[PDB]
RNA sequence: UUUCAAGUCGAUGGAAGUUUGAGGCAAUAACAGGUCUGUGAUGCCCUUAGACGUUCUGGGCCGCACGCGCGCUACACUGACGGAGCCAGCGAGUAUAAGCCUUGGCCGAGAGGUCUGGGAAAUCUUGUGAAACUCCGUCGUGCUGGGGAUAGAGCAUUGUAAUUGUUGCUCUUCAACGAGGAAUUCCUAGUAAGCGCAAGUCAUCAGCUUGCGUUGAUUACGUCCCUGCCCUUUGUACACACCG
């Protein structure tokens, strides 16, 4: 009954499928060589990625 | 281009679609039906009917079975606004939401295969000045 | 099972241990009389990312470049498999990993 | 020394072995051949009605001598060109899958090409014997 | 399983990021300044760097024993790994 | 192959489908004039015609005109595909159709009052001269 | 607007063609337009026969431009 | 073997590598002659490192090059270095240096760039336009 | 040349003689600049079961008398088509998934469909045989074969779901636009301009950005005339500093 209709909307191919997986948010993820992070989620653990700024 | 005259002809036309007359394609199957109609149609019916289409099929039948003295045949309400129209839903009388309300549309024989939210426009329309 | 055509495949993000394990493995390479073919300097794949510098959308559209240079290096060696993995052992640095193929 | 179609300007030489296509006859040409246009690309089907498809076929043949084992996909590629999407800016899109199917399979019967081994369409045995002899009857004059 | 080059040092670099961040807020109080990660054969070896190694190493070393069980049950790592 | 002179047999002005059609125009150009012919059509009617295209409209014969405006009102007899035509599984008779000058502006219009006589969200912006086709028209299609 | 340059040859201008075109020091298509008031396609084809028929030199061939002189 | 050198040449992107062995005199471009090089308009800047020195310089040596990368124009300019850089190079190793220095006089008084590869390459674009001097259009 | 100093301009050699070309980082303070709509970052206020939490269904964020900004197509012949020639670089890519890049073969006018195989990758997609471009033809100054909106009918793909057309393909319709007022932007060498390609967003959709390469110039290499900023002198009844 109302598990049937509870978060029955499938989750999936979509925006709302993915979240950071830091900040488990929405909008602005990056999931170049399988991140999953926010935009700003990664500036702040750039470094500790091993992501650095040379040019 | 030698010459041209239009003197068009009937016979007691009644309406038909495609090749098909009303009397004919009333009681078609709809596995038939969908085989005379457009692409998207076609397509629609091969990914898979699933339960909510068919059950407004079902309660759209019983509600012209509920009158046999041949009046309309009450409303039925629904959200589902992607339901094709199909030869069995002629005549029948529908509540189609548009977000905000249950717009009443009778399912005349020329609606056939045309999306059932199509004839109810979800915003009220702009009037400057 | 004695001696074989070994790959040894060598992934880093750094140069100098990957050239340290590289010329370690070689060096035992060449006072043990085994064959070598190698290093292979693989060319370097260099892994961007280019995000937008404003946490929010305001200011001037500036970007950063992040940048993640991964070198790869593969040595073939003709020895028998039990020499070849306790030379692993030999060079193991933190930084390198080490994949053996026949 | 000899004659190779390495040693003829490319542009005449297909003009020369489309004309002799043409004359021999044995080619088999698909009944849509007045109806199609090359790519989805084009707008407008080739200007040569009578002659295009031979000349197609040549041109396919003397691409196929000159490589190693080029299939048909990469065939719709090479001839395809930019797109005139109408206010979007242009956009190589590849030419029609058929056409350049049918000619590599209406010139595998006539004895050019054949299937390659690990894919594509190889030239055949006969294949370098009567493209090169083409090439000797083409720098004459 | 089955992960590329580019996206297995990525992964490694991911997975130092999110240790090294959960040691900042359990070890907050005991001065933690950093995290290294020393594979080996058989073997994960991390060394963390604290002001105070008595708080990570406390009553009969309980809290790192019971801190490297929270790790062996979040990235699926056999105990004796 | 060269340059050839006639007299008296260029026709100035051709009358086809009771559309008024330029004899200096060539003739897979000049046909294109005539409404619901387009340039790919035009080009497959004068090649089922056995029209050669290097032909000025006026240097048609009678015979040749005659034996264009029968293949275009009756393509599919010509090897003409089904995908090619204008008007394809017509709505009333399901057959392929190719609707012309004076014929495509009342079945397009027939389209048009069934599609409001349903009453058609399509329908419904095409009355009111609107975009009907999904497009924006906050900032667009302005004019008058 | 006022173009109206003619397509058709008819008897009266091909013969005042071969007997204008010789006094030419530089014939083209836009020369043949210009002065002969014939069409563009209509000169592109009487180049090609003229040289062909030798009262026509080929300076220069291209697609293009064609670039003609006297003969004589 | 016999007397053999290879070299090549470079634009842009564009490198031309030449094998230069003794031989008839046989130059090609991807193994077909340079008589029937497809940019005719520029036919001429391949002829030049021939018609400089003399087609009696390439009786005793025959040229084969391999041209890849770079463009339609900038394959051109590598081919002609590859040829130039060639004919040198095999002077220098099989015949003494007072004619190498004789050939590579004239060619460096004629052109720079039939024996140095010109060093322009594309500047980087830069985020805040489309191009690397360009920016986007302002307004206010 | 020069205070013969710092330097500058010419040649020669040179791969490179503009800081060799280009970027990354980047001081002392400051702004009520922007973000609590990035955060299981936050103080306070509000709400907290008929929720302002969260979830499900449907619609909207696209809605249209209008003004403005970033752009894309074009107004043709230094061109459109039609054949033919046929060259890059930067990059990305999967498993019991929830499905990646996909050649090769076979169907299909196309879009697209189907069967196998390769590639966790300098190995296969991929030489990404890209587009401008070049050759040969048709067109011939004509709102024309420029331009392709708008719209009708039909065919496929993705997706639970395409109606308010996701996108692609076929036929047909073929609009303004005939180089743009006052104003105003960007730019000095492989630069500007064209021209495409890849990566990001991404089930589908790139007229967008971030890069990459193909073709490749005109004109200075000067000044403070406009504009903006910096420095020195100056006035000050300002110091929350002229938003005084
Ligand atoms: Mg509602
Ligand atoms: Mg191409
Ligand atoms: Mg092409
Ligand atoms: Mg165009
Ligand atoms: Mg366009
Ligand atoms: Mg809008
Ligand atoms: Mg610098
Ligand atoms: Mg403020
Ligand atoms: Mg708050
Ligand atoms: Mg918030
Ligand atoms: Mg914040
Ligand atoms: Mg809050
Ligand atoms: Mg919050
Ligand atoms: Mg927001
Ligand atoms: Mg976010
Ligand atoms: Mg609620
Ligand atoms: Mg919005
Ligand atoms: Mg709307
Ligand atoms: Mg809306
Ligand atoms: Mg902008
Ligand atoms: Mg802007
Ligand atoms: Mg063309
Ligand atoms: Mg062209
Ligand atoms: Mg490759
Ligand atoms: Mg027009
Ligand atoms: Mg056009
Ligand atoms: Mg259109
Ligand atoms: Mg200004
Ligand atoms: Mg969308
Ligand atoms: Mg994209
Ligand atoms: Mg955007
Ligand atoms: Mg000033
Ligand atoms: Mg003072
Ligand atoms: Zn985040």
């Amino acid at each position: 009954a109302h598990e049937n209709v509870w978060f029955s909307h499938p989750r999936n191919f979509g925006k709302g499928s993915r979240q950071c997986r830091h900040c488990s948010s929405h909008s602005g993820l990056i999931r170049k060589y399988g991140l999953d992070l926010c935009r700003q989620c990664f500036r702040e653990k750039a470094a500790d990625i091993g992501f650095n700024k040379y040019r | 281009m030698v010459d041209a005259t239009a003197p068009k002809k009937r016979t007691f036309k009644q309406f038909s679609f495609k090749g098909v007359d009303l009397k004919d394609l009333v009681e078609m199957p709809t596995e038939e039906f969908t085989k005379l109609c457009g692409a998207r149609v076609r397509r629609r019916f091969s990914r898979g009917l699933d339960s909510k289409p068919m059950g407004l099929i079902k309660k759209l039948r019983a509600a012209r079975a509920a009158t046999e003295p041949n009046e309309r045949p009450a409303v039925v309400k629904t959200h589902l606004r992607n339901m094709i129209v199909v030869p069995e839903m002629i005549g029948s009388v529908v509540g189609v939401y548009n977000g905000k309300v249950f717009n009443t549309v009778e399912i005349k024989p020329e609606m056939v295969g045309h999306y059932l939210g199509e004839f109810s426009i979800t915003y009220t329309p702009v009037r400057h000045g | 099972q004695q001696i074989h055509k070994i790959r040894i495949t060598l992934t880093s993000t750094k140069v100098k241990q990957l050239e340290n394990v590289s010329a370690n493995i070689i060096r035992n390479a060449a006072q043990y009389n085994i064959v070598k073919k190698g290093p292979v300097r693989m060319p370097t794949k260099v892994l961007k990312i280019t995000t937008r510098k404003t946490p929010n959308g305001e200011g001037s559209k500036t970007w950063d470049a992040y940048e993640m240079r991964i070198h790869k290096r593969v040595i073939d060696l003709q020895a028998p498999a039990s020499t070849v993995k306790r030379i692993t052992q030999i060079t193991i640095e933190p930084g390198v990993d080490v994949e053996v193929t026949i | 020394p000899g004659v190779s179609v390495r040693d003829v300007p490319a542009q005449d030489f297909i003009n020369a072995y489309a004309q002799f296509l043409q004359r021999q006859g044995k080619l088999e040409v698909p009944g849509y051949v007045d109806i199609v246009k090359t790519s989805a690309g084009n707008d407008l089907p080739p200007q040569e009605a009578e002659t295009w498809f031979y000349k197609r076929a040549a041109s396919i043949a003397r691409h196929i001598y000159l490589r190693k084992q080029v299939g048909v996909g990469a065939l719709n590629k090479l001839y395809g060109g930019a797109k005139n999407r109408g206010f979007r800016p242009h956009k190589h899109v590849d030419a029609s899958g058929s056409i350049n199917r049918k000619c590599v399979q209406a010139l595998q019967k006539i004895g050019v090409l054949e299937i390659s081994p690990k894919g594509g369409r190889r030239i055949s045995e006969n294949g370098q014997r009567d493209l090169d002899r083409i090439a000797a009857q083409t720098l004459e004059e | 399983a089955i992960l590329s080059k580019k996206k297995k040092l990525v992964a490694d670099g991911v997975f130092y990021a999110e240790l090294n961040e959960f040691f900042t807020r359990e070890l907050a109080e005991q001065g933690y300044a950093g995290v290294e990660v020393r594979k080996t054969p058989s073997k994960l070896e991390v060394i963390v760097k604290a002001s105070n190694t008595q708080g990570v190493l406390g009553e009969q070393g309980r809290r790192i024993h019971e801190l490297t069980s929270l790790i062996v049950k979040r990235f699926k790592l056999s105990p004796e790994g | 192959p060269l340059v050839v002179q006639e007299q008296g047999s260029f026709q100035h002005i051709l009358r086809l489908l009771n559309t008024n059609i330029d004899g200096r125009i060539k003739i897979m150009y000049a046909l294109t004039k005539i409404r619901g012919v387009g340039r790919r059509y035009a080009n497959l009617v004068c090649k089922k015609a056995d029209v050669e295209l290097t032909k000025r409209a006026g240097e048609l014969t009678q015979e040749e005109l005659e034996r264009i405006v029968t293949i275009m009102q009756n393509p599919t007899n010509y090897k003409i595909p089904a995908w090619f035509l204008n008007r394809q599984k017509d709505q009333v008779d399901g057959k392929d159709y190719h609707v012309l000058a004076n014929n495509l502006e009342s079945k397009l219009r027939d389209d048009l009052e069934r599609l409001k006589k349903i009453r058609s969200h399509r329908g419904i912006r095409h009355f009111w001269g609107l975009k009907v086709r999904g497009q924006h028209t906050k900032t667009t299609s302005r004019g008058r | 607007d006022k173009a109206q340059h003619i397509v058709i040859l008819d008897q009266e201008k091909y013969d005042r063609i071969l007997k204008d075109v010789p006094t030419y020091k530089y014939v083209s298509v836009s020369v043949l337009v210009d002065r002969l008031k014939i069409g563009g396609s209509l000169a592109r084809v009487a180049l090609r026969q003229l040289e062909e028929d030798g009262i026509i030199t080929p300076v220069l061939k291209h697609s293009k431009q064609a670039i003609y002189t006297r003969a004589q | 073997s016999t007397q053999s050198v290879q070299t090549f040449g470079k634009k842009k992107t564009a490198t031309a590598v030449a094998h230069v062995k003794a031989g008839k005199g046989l130059i090609k471009i991807n193994g077909s002659p340079i008589t029937l090089v497809q940019p005719e308009i520029l036919r001429f800047k391949v002829y030049e490192p021939l018609t400089l020195v003399g087609l009696d310089k390439f009786q005793g040596i025959d040229i084969r090059v391999k041209v890849t990368g770079g463009g339609h124009v900038s394959q051109v300019y590598a081919i002609r270095q590859a040829i130039a850089k060639g004919l040198v190079a095999y002077h220098q190793k099989y015949v003494d240096e007072a004619s190498k220095n004789e050939l590579k006089k004239i060619f460096a008084s004629y052109d720079k760039t039939l024996l140095v590869a010109d060093s322009r390459r594309m500047e980087p674009k830069k985020f805040g336009g489309r191009g690397a001097r360009a920016r986007f259009q302002k307004s206010y």
